[PDB]
């Protein structure tokens, strides 16, 4: 069996509520979404708010803690050729990983380039706030989270430790969304023009970078992939 | 629609617009709607705001459903930014072409280089038609007329796809091979120093030197194809023009003004000396973008918003006849459901309560005077 | 394990194109928010794509990432593409914004928001790379000529809406007349940081003054952002957090 | 610091206090201090102007070397979305906090060392 | 002007600053104007003589919400006891850790093999309710310090 | 010698030299030469350039070919 379609639900659930989101915004965008005092913007977007942020509170919970509980406890006796297919699915968990990381980070964010620089803010909750800081950066959180947790708990190889690039590629991402609280400090104080390159940027920037470290979790996760059924063929 | 979210305070003293007139109130596609009025620069601008030295005449709408096809400031056309003087009246005009149907709620207003947007008053005009109707032609000096909706639409797309597809090339060219866990593995034990021979770096080097001498030829013939270009026209532009407006003939002091915590009412205490040779009445209270009208001495006929718009919101103790050389002390009260509707309500929150505003006077052959009032605003409670 | 050689080739290829997915993506994200905040105001908008500030910060900012991805690549996997893979993925991310967001939810013309090109800077810099190998002339030549060759590589692109045009009484470029016409509200002309004249201006030097100048800093921030990727390959257990 | 000092010593990880922990930190700074400054906010109307009763404290008790201009304050921008003034500063200082703890965490571990210098 | 405020170059302004004596002796008063960007402007001092007992010098005003109160000593108590019991809890928190021996016994558990034995409940729910209950301190004080002075600026 | 190179449009938009006067064309060593004149500043002064706050009268020569024994605005040294 080996890798499974697990793989394709991985790429269509991101791709058809991240579709679903962005037609939402279409339709709300203007139109309620204008104007944040409006009574029609509390229906639209601060329930939208409120509702995303309860449901990832709970699926990160939910999600976490099943993962923790299910972990492999006689990860010693655990034969090569399971321990090929649990790489395999850890190796889907990081494409998801890398599907919300690119829905997070380019398409939601650069989609404020398109926001802002058209409108003039009148919150901290711009519906597309409501959209990338509240769901592009929580639900790649999540995954990131989520694919740690797999790998530490079933691949042997990411056991007996907390790897460190893992570890940066995982929490690097996640410290954009407290950065948060310095795009907003930066930009009501700090810098009213809308220079997305003002240093009140520096901020995703810098951890940005961090994600980075999936050079060195990827060569990990190679390791962990060639060691019982490593070949041969590959060096024979 | 980027208002009501401002500081109250900041909103009342940094320009207040008045005179403002609208072409049209509903448009086909590629007409033109023109937007007049006047705007003065408050005295007593804040100084968490940089002063006005650069500012810049820009529209409040959502996206490119109009394009801006003039803006002047005094009779001058604007497209850069300008300089603009505290304590200056300029009167301003800008053209719009609208571009996409609906209804939108059009600002006019003031982007400080150092203090952010400052937005006037905000009407909605609506836009039928479709945007595939829409057209921006334009005639460059090299005598050609092009559509900006889709010049160089097409050499963009050419000259990025085929820069993507070269790069494309390379990776697939590199990726035929197995990738990642056999190359890893031939790197880690013992030299590699194999998957990388002739032909590779034959290859290497053609893509290269193909890649130098493509944007060679490229710039170069996109020298001689456009060999007139000019760089991008920039700068603050200095020398505004402001109105020369004549001295008011009317004194107006503030001798306290109070708002109710909570409320829909401001109420202040003015001194008004009449100068001049004609008897006054007080018609009109603009503090922002919001216009208390007294309805027995003013009425409004040039479109204004009517959110924005109290009609009888202004209420002046005595608004008798004013004698000249007489001076008197009234209460007057500006009441309407904007003051909270817009958050005016909300300057109990700012770290700087107090007010600036216009007062408009008029006389009975119906010629007007402007005169600027400011003063600390107190809330009461009991 | 594997049953047999053939069933290790499939799953290595299996791996080799979910591992890329991987890296593409991971990139896609990481990169694009790094350069649509340190250049993404200039690659936003025709009228900010000028000869001094344009063509001065992206190069420098944008050879980031493909420094690091090179240093682990090459160094790794003697794969020659980092590069040209980062600025791919820096395309992709920035042309599907613009077509579905910039254009499609605001109705800004393709023509006033297209972002610049930079596959010919990525190219040079990987060939240089598997070409001498050494990091050390990469970063001094490679990158000096992907700083060079940015705003040739674009002046194809932006050379018809140099066109002057005399509108309303002023001269002014078409990128002018899109940047005037096509209103961004939250954008006012001031925040342009755009080629404004000085009187140290001396000749037509502005470009390659600019173009020279982004190269040497390309240097350096390659020389910079190679360590940097060297740290982020590591592949330690931090036995706890 | 007992927000600190608690999310510490549960759950050992410093990674995870540096996050949470110092996060709680720079959250309850103002609540914390509120009751202290409340009874300081009550407006009074003052010659005429309206002013605080912190803001009358500095008006009367004269600081010769200490001008009102100095004073680092809020003074309202036209980027001050509706009543945010507090709780977006505070979320500020705890994402900051977050990067001081990380990096003063291994300042301290410096600190430790119990090397011998052999010379000077 | 109980702010600060803009000056023009040339211009001549009349001021007047009114004293209130507060401390008896004899005091050099200058009337001084402070620059953002140059620092202290003095101009002449002159000797004035105060005479009485500190003790008697009273600073009322009376606020918007109707409420008379002297600045010399109005919320003293009220900053006193909230410091007073924020460091009490600080200090309970650091002697109940500071009962059992504290430095070298301990340092000499961590050093020789896994301590896992100084920090076992009930110390851990002991610093749970020290947590929870800082929380809950802190937002019941902030909810009571907003039902009175409802009215704050 | 050093202009020429300077922006056209930053070399007419700054001062505007005019009633320029030279007491002599032709010196000995240790005589004395006076230029006189008046200068304009535009008001469209350009933003690239700062505000004339802080100026000198300078005079332009290769080196100290001449030294400069005065220098007036206005009538003021
Ligand atoms: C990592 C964990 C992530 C957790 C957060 C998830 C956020 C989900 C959306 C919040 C909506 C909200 O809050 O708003 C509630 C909205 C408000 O729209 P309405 O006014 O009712 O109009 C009618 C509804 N239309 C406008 C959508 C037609 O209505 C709803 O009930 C519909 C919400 C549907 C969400 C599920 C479909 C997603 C696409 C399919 C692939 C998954
Ligand atoms: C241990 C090290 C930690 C130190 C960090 C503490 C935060 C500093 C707070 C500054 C307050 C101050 O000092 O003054 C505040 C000054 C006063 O200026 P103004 O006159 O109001 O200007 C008016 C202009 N407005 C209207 C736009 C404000 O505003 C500033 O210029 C803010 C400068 C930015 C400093 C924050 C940078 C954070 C770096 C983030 C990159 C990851
Ligand atoms: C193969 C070897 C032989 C070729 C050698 C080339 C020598 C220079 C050619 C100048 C072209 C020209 O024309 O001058 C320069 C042209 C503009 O020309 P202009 O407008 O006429 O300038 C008027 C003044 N003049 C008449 C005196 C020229 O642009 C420039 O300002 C380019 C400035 C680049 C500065 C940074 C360079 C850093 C170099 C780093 C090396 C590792
Ligand atoms: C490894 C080295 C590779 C170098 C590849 C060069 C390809 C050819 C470029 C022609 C440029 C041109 O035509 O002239 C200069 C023009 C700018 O001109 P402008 O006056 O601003 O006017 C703009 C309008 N135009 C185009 C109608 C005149 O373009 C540039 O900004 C490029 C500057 C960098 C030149 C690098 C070559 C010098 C030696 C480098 C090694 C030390
Ligand atoms: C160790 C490094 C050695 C490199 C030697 C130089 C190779 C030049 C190749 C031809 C480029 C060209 O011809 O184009 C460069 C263009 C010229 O632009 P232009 O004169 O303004 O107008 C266009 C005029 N055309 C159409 C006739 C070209 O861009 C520049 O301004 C850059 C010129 C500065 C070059 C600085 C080199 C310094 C080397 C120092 C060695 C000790
Ligand atoms: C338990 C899970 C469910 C609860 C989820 C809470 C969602 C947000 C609640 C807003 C409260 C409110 O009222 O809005 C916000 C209130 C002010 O409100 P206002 O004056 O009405 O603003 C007027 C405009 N409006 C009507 C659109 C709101 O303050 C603020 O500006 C807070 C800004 C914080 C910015 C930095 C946040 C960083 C987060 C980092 C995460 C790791
Ligand atoms: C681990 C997380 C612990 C969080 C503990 C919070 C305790 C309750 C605070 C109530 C604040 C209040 O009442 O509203 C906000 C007010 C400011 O209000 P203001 O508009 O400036 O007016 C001031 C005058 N007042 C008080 C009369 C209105 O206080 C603050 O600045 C606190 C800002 C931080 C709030 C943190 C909670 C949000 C989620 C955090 C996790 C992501
Ligand atoms: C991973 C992190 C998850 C945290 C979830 C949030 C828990 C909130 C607890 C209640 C706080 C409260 O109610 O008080 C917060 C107060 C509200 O202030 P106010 O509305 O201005 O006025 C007072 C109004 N009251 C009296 C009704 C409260 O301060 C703030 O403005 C901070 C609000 C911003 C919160 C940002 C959270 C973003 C989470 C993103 C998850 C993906
Ligand atoms: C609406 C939310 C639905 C999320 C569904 C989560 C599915 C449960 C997670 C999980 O444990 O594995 C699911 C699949 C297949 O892996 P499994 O083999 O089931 O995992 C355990 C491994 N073990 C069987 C050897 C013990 O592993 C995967 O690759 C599933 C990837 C799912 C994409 C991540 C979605 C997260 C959205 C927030
Ligand atoms: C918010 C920012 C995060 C800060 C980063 C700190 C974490 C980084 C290191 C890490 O993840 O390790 C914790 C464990 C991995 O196993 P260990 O750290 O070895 O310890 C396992 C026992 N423990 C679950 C109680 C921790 O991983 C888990 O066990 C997590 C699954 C259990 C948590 C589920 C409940 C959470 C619901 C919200
Ligand atoms: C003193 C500084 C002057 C510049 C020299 C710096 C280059 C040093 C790079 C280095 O350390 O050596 C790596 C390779 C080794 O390959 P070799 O097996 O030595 O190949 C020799 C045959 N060859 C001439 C075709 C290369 O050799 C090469 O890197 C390529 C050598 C050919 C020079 C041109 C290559 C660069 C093309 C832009
Ligand atoms: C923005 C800057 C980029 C972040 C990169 C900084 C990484 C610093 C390295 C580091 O974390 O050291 C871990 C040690 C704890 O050591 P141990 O847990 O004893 O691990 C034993 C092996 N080791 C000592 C080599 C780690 O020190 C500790 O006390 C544990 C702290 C681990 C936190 C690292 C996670 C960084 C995520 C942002
Ligand atoms: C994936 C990230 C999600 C958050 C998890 C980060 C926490 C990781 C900390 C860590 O590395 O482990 C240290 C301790 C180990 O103690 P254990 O002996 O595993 O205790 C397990 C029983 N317990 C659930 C009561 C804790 O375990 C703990 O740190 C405490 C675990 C209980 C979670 C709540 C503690 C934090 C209170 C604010
Ligand atoms: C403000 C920055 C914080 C200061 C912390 C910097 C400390 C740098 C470490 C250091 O001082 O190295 C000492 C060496 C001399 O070595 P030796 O005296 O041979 O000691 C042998 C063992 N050892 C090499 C590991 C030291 O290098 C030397 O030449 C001796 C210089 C020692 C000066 C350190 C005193 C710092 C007081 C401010
Ligand atoms: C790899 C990222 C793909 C992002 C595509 C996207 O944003 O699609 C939305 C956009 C919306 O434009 P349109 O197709 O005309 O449909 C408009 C519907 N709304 C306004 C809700 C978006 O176009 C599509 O839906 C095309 C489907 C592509 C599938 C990968
Ligand atoms: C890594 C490079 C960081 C350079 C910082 C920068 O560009 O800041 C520009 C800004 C100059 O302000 P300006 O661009 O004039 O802002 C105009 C808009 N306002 C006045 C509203 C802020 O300077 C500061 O306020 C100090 C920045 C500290 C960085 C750690
Ligand atoms: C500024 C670049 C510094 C990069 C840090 C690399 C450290 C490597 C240590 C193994
Ligand atoms: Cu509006
Ligand atoms: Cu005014
Ligand atoms: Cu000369
Ligand atoms: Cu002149």
């Amino acid at each position: 069996l080996l890798d499974k379609k697990w793989l394709t639900f991985a790429l269509a659930i991101y791709t058809v509520f991240y579709l679903w989101v962005r037609w939402y915004e279409g339709v709300y965008g203007w139109s309620a979404g204008l104007d944040s005092f409006a009574p029609e913007f509390e229906t639209y977007w601060m329930n939208f708010l409120y509702t995303e942020i309860v449901l990832e509170i709970v699926t990160a919970s939910i999600l976490w803690g099943y993962l923790w509980k299910t972990r492999d406890r006689n990860l010693a006796a655990l034969t090569p050729r399971e321990e090929l297919r649990r790489n395999f699915t850890h190796l889907v968990w990081l494409v998801a990983y890398a599907w919300a990381i690119y829905w997070g980070a380019s398409y939601f964010t650069e989609q404020d380039g398109t926001w802002h620089q058209t409108i003039v803010r009148d919150t901290d909750f711009t519906p597309s706030h409501i959209i990338e800081f509240y769901l592009s950066y929580p639900i790649y959180i999540i995954t990131g989270f989520a694919a740690f947790i797999y790998a530490k708990t079933r691949l042997p190889f990411f056991a007996k430790g907390i790897s460190l690039p893992y570890l940066v590629l995982v929490v690097g991402p996640f410290m954009i969304l407290p950065n948060v609280g310095l795009n907003e400090w930066g930009h009501t104080f700090w810098f009213m023009e809308e220079l997305f390159v003002a240093p009140l940027h520096y901020g995703f920037v810098i951890f940005g970078w961090l994600a980075l470290a999936v050079m060195g979790t990827l060569t990990q996760t190679f390791y962990s992939f060639a060691q019982g059924g490593l070949g041969q063929s590959l060096c024979e | 629609h980027g208002e009501k979210s401002q500081a109250a305070f900041m909103r009342m003293r940094t320009i207040h617009w008045y005179d403002l007139s609208w072409s049209k109130e509903k448009v086909k596609i590629n007409e033109t709607v023109e937007i007049k009025g006047k705007f003065h620069v408050f005295e007593g601008w804040p100084e968490t705001v940089d002063e006005p030295d650069v500012a810049f005449l820009n529209v409040g709408m959502p996206g490119p459903v109009f394009i801006r096809k003039e803006s002047y400031i005094g009779g001058q056309l604007v497209p850069r930014s300008v300089r603009l003087e505290i304590g200056k009246t300029y009167d301003f005009r800008v053209v719009l072409k609208a571009r996409r149907p609906g209804d939108w709620h059009v600002h006019t207003m003031m982007n400080v280089q150092g203090g952010g947007p400052i937005i006037g008053p905000g009407k909605w005009i609506t836009v039928e038609g479709s945007m595939s109707e829409f057209r921006n032609p334009v005639t460059t000096l090299t005598g050609q007329t092009v559509d900006l909706e889709n010049y160089n639409e097409g050499n963009t797309y050419f000259w990025h796809a085929f820069w993507f597809a070269i790069g494309v090339a390379w990776i697939g060219y590199w990726s035929r091979r197995p990738i990642f866990i056999p190359r890893l593995l031939m790197v880690d034990a013992g030299r590699a120093d194999e998957l990388v021979s002739a032909t590779d770096r034959k290859v290497a080097m053609g893509f290269l030197a193909a890649t130098i001498l493509i944007v060679v030829m490229a710039m170069s013939s996109a020298n001689s194809k456009y060999p007139i270009t000019i760089p991008l026209q920039a700068g603050t532009m200095r020398g505004m023009k402001p109105l020369e407006l004549p001295a008011p003939t009317v004194s107006v002091k503030v001798e306290d003004a109070t708002y109710r915590v909570p409320g829909r009412a401001m109420r202040m205490k003015l001194t008004i000396t009449n100068h001049g040779n004609s008897p006054i009445r007080l018609g009109e209270f603009y503090t922002a973008s919001v216009r208390f009208l007294d309805s027995d001495v003013y009425k409004d006929t040039t479109g204004y918003p009517e959110d924005l718009l109290a009609e009888d919101g202004l209420s002046v103790s005595d608004n008798s006849p004013l004698a000249p050389g007489e001076t008197r002390t009234v209460d007057v009260t500006a009441s309407d459901a904007a003051w909270e509707v817009y958050r005016l309500s909300d300057i109990i929150y700012d770290p700087d309560s107090r007010f600036a505003g216009l007062l408009f006077f008029f006389d009975a052959t119906g010629n007007r005077q402007v005169v600027q009032i400011d003063a600390p605003l107190i809330p009461s409670f009991m | 394990a594997v049953r047999s050689h053939a069933e290790a080739v499939q799953v290595s290829r299996t791996i080799d194109w979910m591992a890329l997915f991987v890296v593409f993506f991971v990139i896609v994200g990481s990169y694009h928010i790094h350069a649509m905040l340190t250049m993404g105001d200039w690659d936003f908008w025709s009228d900010w794509k000028d000869r001094r500030l344009w063509v001065t910060v992206t190069p420098i900012v944008l050879v980031t990432f493909p420094a690091a991805v090179q240093s682990y690549l090459w160094e790794r996997y003697r794969l020659p593409w980092g590069a040209t893979v980062c600025v791919l993925g820096l395309l992709l991310g920035e042309w599907i914004n613009r077509y579905f967001n910039f254009w499609g939810w605001t109705y800004f013309p393709i023509n006033f928001v297209f972002p610049a090109s930079l596959v010919p800077g990525a190219i040079i810099l990987d060939t240089v790379l598997m070409l001498s190998g050494s990091y050390l002339f990469t970063a001094i030549v490679g990158a000096m000529g992907w700083g060079l060759i940015f705003y040739p590589g674009n002046w194809p692109i932006i050379a018809p809406l140099h066109v002057p045009v005399e509108y309303n009484g002023m001269l002014m470029s078409i990128a002018d007349i899109q940047g005037y016409n096509y209103v961004r509200t939250g954008t006012p002309e001031y925040i342009r940081m755009v080629e404004k004249g000085t009187l140290r201006t001396f000749g037509k030097d502005v470009a390659p003054v600019s173009a020279f100048f982004s190269a040497f800093m390309s240097i350096l921030i390659y020389f910079m952002w190679h360590f940097i990727g060297r740290w982020f390959s590591n592949e330690r257990f931090l036995q706890s957090t």
